[PDB]
């Protein structure tokens, strides 16, 4: 009956202009609504909404609408959803001018305020399951984004709390597809700038009950959310951001290590196929490794740090072009600049990783070689991956003959070195005559040096021996004059390296080559005997 | 263009030791695939390559003798090639310690 009688009333004309007439016939109109709330009420105002909407002009309607969810959230539902439903349907299409949304977009930019608010977004969420009626979309994500952004901080911060679960449609597909709308028509980040800390962090201590019964959610689906406020977000917020997940209460995180670690992962997955933000090149150390260590350097926080290089480092898929550098490149300065004391630290955690765990293979060291050629001269550090690396010799001698490639690679491979080369070699060569295993690197010389110098004599060819008559010509410089004593014996005894030798000596096609294989001889004469 | 491996024949099936770069920029298979494993493997068997010419070598090995022959041996690409490997047993004192293949691709 009602609905028939307010059909030609001031509520279907624009809004008048006067402020006073405008508050005193809104009042009036939420009055004369809210006397009602039958059993109808909901089936009342679908009929009310579905025959008066879509209209382009402003009009009084929507204040009343907007109105009366705000003094009677208890009754949002029967007044949002037939314009849910629309929404839905396509007959009304979202504009943010769009005039039932004007309004309700307006209410929210006080406590009666905070609660009406809630529920509107409450009641939205559930609805926004995806639908296809051009990708399948959510119908209702991007109204949540302008009530969200038209409205203080704190509701936003109790938004994604209450909605991914810290505490049908998923909860983790609307906080994604209200971060993107908007990224989307926006053109900032400033909902995916709330969401981050809220579900990594823990509630303030401030907001107490809360506070003491929160739970760390499941990270596995904001997983593109971490890798885009990780994109853009500064150094400094970042180390904010890891500490205070590294420093926060047992209730909060299982094992906050195991999340720490898990954001890691899903940066680095979503880094292969995130679109329109890029981490940085040295994404893993900026963010990561830059403020692992300092954590190190300034109690007991410092104390959790370490606990995630032992995490980072008894996993190393970090290490698995420029990514790499850089990656390594970071390892190695995060560990020059933070001091002695921390280094002494660092370097024991990494002998506590690698099983001194995961199995060790020359497969695990050749990314610790581009650590190593940054690292300076004579330091512990170096010492610890030489350290390692003695470690790795010495299991693999422990069938597939890994050993007999990975000499092959340091003499030849250019992984690189030939400084490093010519003194890991030499360690390689130690370790094999302490346990046969010796013969092997005595018969890859013999294969390598005749194979290369029958090549050259009958671009890259030549440059390898170069490369192997200098890593040997040096074995030689650098039990240092033991190994010299070994070298010697090795060549004399065998008659094809004997001749392939003496080619190279007089070989004038390649001027550098027969000046170094002249002094190589030279060297081997001196230390036969 | 003349393609190198070698082999250590005190081993069993005389694995590779040595690969030289154009073999690895014309089979694919680099340095590190290939080396513990013996080369049985380039022609993998496969029908259609001829199953004398591959028994004439293993039986011209165990003597130690030089071999010159002519199979077709395709890259990991399934793309097929035909070389003539020449191998050439090394022996010091004398026992045959390595194998050195000098093996010449033809598509
Ligand atoms: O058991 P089977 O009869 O199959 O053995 C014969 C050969 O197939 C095998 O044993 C190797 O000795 C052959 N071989 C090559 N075979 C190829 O098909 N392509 C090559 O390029 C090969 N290079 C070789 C190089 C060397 C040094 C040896 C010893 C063998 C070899």
């Amino acid at each position: 009956r009602w609905i028939d009688g307010l059909q030609f009333s001031s509520l279907l004309w624009p809004p008048p202009r006067d402020p006073q007439q405008h508050k005193d016939q809104v009042v009036a109109y939420v009055e004369y609504f809210g006397q009602f709330t039958s059993e109808q009420f909901p089936d009342d105002i679908a009929e009310l909404v579905r025959h008066q909407y879509p209209s382009t002009e402003k009009r009084l309607l929507d204040d009343v609408l907007a109105m009366f969810v705000l003094h009677h959230p208890e009754h949002g539902h029967a007044v949002i959803l037939p314009i849910i439903s629309c929404l839905i349907d396509g007959s009304l299409v979202y504009s943010k001018e769009a005039h039932p949304f004007a309004s309700f977009i307006s209410l929210v930019c006080s406590e009666q305020w905070a609660l009406a608010c809630g529920e509107i977004l409450r009641i939205l969420t559930h609805y926004n399951r995806p639908i296809y009626k051009r990708k399948p979309l959510r119908p209702l994500s991007p109204w949540i984004s302008d009530i969200l952004l038209a409205a203080p901080l704190g509701i936003r911060s109790d938004y994604f709390r209450w909605c991914s679960g810290v505490m049908v449609a998923n909860g983790a597909g609307v906080i994604l597809s209200v971060c993107d709308d908007e990224v989307a028509r926006y053109e900032t980040a400033t909902l995916t700038a709330v969401a981050v800390p809220a579900l990594l962090l823990p509630p303030p201590t401030t907001s107490l009950d809360e506070h003491l019964v929160a739970g760390l959610p499941a990270l596995e689906p904001y997983a593109r959310l971490f890798h885009r406020y990780y994109a853009i977000a500064t150094p400094s917020a970042t180390q904010r951001l890891l500490l205070g997940l590294l420093e926060a209460p047992p209730s909060w995180a299982p094992d906050a290590l195991d999340a720490a670690v898990q954001l890691v992962e899903l940066l680095r997955a979503a880094e292969d196929y995130a679109s329109g933000v890029r981490l940085p090149r040295n994404w893993m150390h900026l963010h990561f490794l830059r403020a692992i260590g300092i954590a190190m350097s300034m109690g007991v926080a410092a104390d959790a740090a370490a606990a995630l290089l032992f995490r980072i480092l008894s996993q190393p898929a970090l290490l698995f072009e420029a990514t790499i550098e850089a990656t390594a490149q970071g390892i190695a300065s995060m560990l020059c600049a933070h001091g002695p004391e921390v280094e002494w630290r660092i370097c024991t955690i990494w002998e506590a990783a690698y099983g001194l765990p995961p199995i060790l293979s020359w497969n695990l060291y050749i990314p610790l070689l581009k650590v190593l050629e940054y690292l300076p001269r004579g330091s512990p550090s170096e010492a610890c991956l030489m350290k390692i690396f003695v470690a790795t010799v010495e299991t693999i001698l422990s069938a597939m003959s890994e050993l007999r490639a990975m000499v092959h690679a340091l003499f030849l491979e250019s992984c690189a070195g030939v400084e490093l080369a010519s003194r890991l070699l030499f360690v390689v060569l130690t370790v094999c005559v302490s346990h046969g295993p010796v013969a092997a690197f005595d018969s890859y010389v013999l294969a390598a040096v005749c194979a290369l110098a029958c090549e050259v004599q009958l671009d890259s060819a030549i440059s390898h021996t170069r490369r192997i008559l200098a890593i040997l010509e040096a074995l030689f410089s650098l039990a240092a004059a033991m190994v010299a004593a070994h070298i010697s014996e090795l060549f004399r005894r065998s008659k094809a390296l004997t001749h392939a030798l003496s080619g190279l000596m007089r070989c004038k096609w390649d001027k550098e080559i027969h000046k170094r294989a002249s002094s190589l001889y030279n060297l081997i004469d001196v230390h036969s005997k | 263009p003349c393609g190198f491996v070698v082999s250590d024949a005190l081993e069993p099936d005389n694995p590779i030791i040595y690969v030289n770069t154009v073999f690895e920029i014309v089979t694919g298979y680099r340095a590190e695939e290939v080396i513990g494993r013996n080369c049985r493997f380039l022609q993998c068997r496969h029908p259609m390559v001829d199953s004398t010419i591959v028994a004439k070598m293993r039986q011209c090995l165990e003597n130690g003798i030089e071999f010159q022959g002519e199979l077709l041996n395709f890259r990991k690409d399934g793309s097929p090639l035909m070389n003539k490997l020449r191998l050439v047993p090394i022996r010091e004192e004398d026992e045959i310690t390595h194998f050195i293949g000098v093996l010449l691709f033809t598509d």
